Formats: structure tokens, C-alpha cells, sequence
């Protein structure tokens, strides 16, 4: 799932499932 | 950022674990 | 959406939707 | 935290917007 363009909420669910309990920041903005 | 690396651009597990905590 | 329990994935969607451009941070572990 | 405040208890928007940048 993580090989391809990822935007929104499908990008958000990535970093979900990448991250674990360890948890991510999502910042569009930087 | 994110969005230019994994939404304009094909994402990978290499640049998403950049933004694990 | 933002008035009931929300975990794992159901948490992360109301962090996207509420938080918009600015986007947000998810640390379970803190 | 978070899953403490908005998982285990009834979460609000109040307490969202404190995790949003």
C-alpha cells in the first residue's frame, strides 16, 4: 500500500499503518 | 514536505517512516 | 463525528477532518 | 492523552483541535 501517490485521507491511513503506536504528524503545511 | 513527497510524487516506506514520531 | 469514542483509524479520520491544512499530531504514546 | 481522552472516553472537538498544528 505505501508504493504509490498517497493524498488526504488515504495518505493519513499510510502513515497509520506505518507508524504503529509509536503515532506520526501529518503537517501539509511544512 | 509529505504532500510533495507522497501525494504529487509516488510515496515509499523509506520517506513515511520520516514522520513516525 | 467528533462526539463518541474514536480509536485507531476512527481517531486519525476525526484528527484529518477537524484539523484541516494544518494538519495535526498523533501520539497514542504520550 | 489523546486515546485516553477521546478512545477510552467520549472524545469533543475541544480536545481534537488541541493535537492540530
Amino acid at each position: 500500500f505505501v508504493n504509490q501517490h498517497l493524498c488526504g485521507s488515504h495518505l493519513v491511513e499510510a502513515l497509520y499503518l506505518v507508524c504503529g503506536e509509536r503515532g506520526f504528524f501529518y503537517t501539509p503545511k511544512t | 514536505g509529505i504532500v510533495e513527497q507522497c501525494c504529487t510524487s509516488i510515496c515509499s516506506l523509506y520517506q513515511l517512516e520520516n514522520y513516525c514520531n
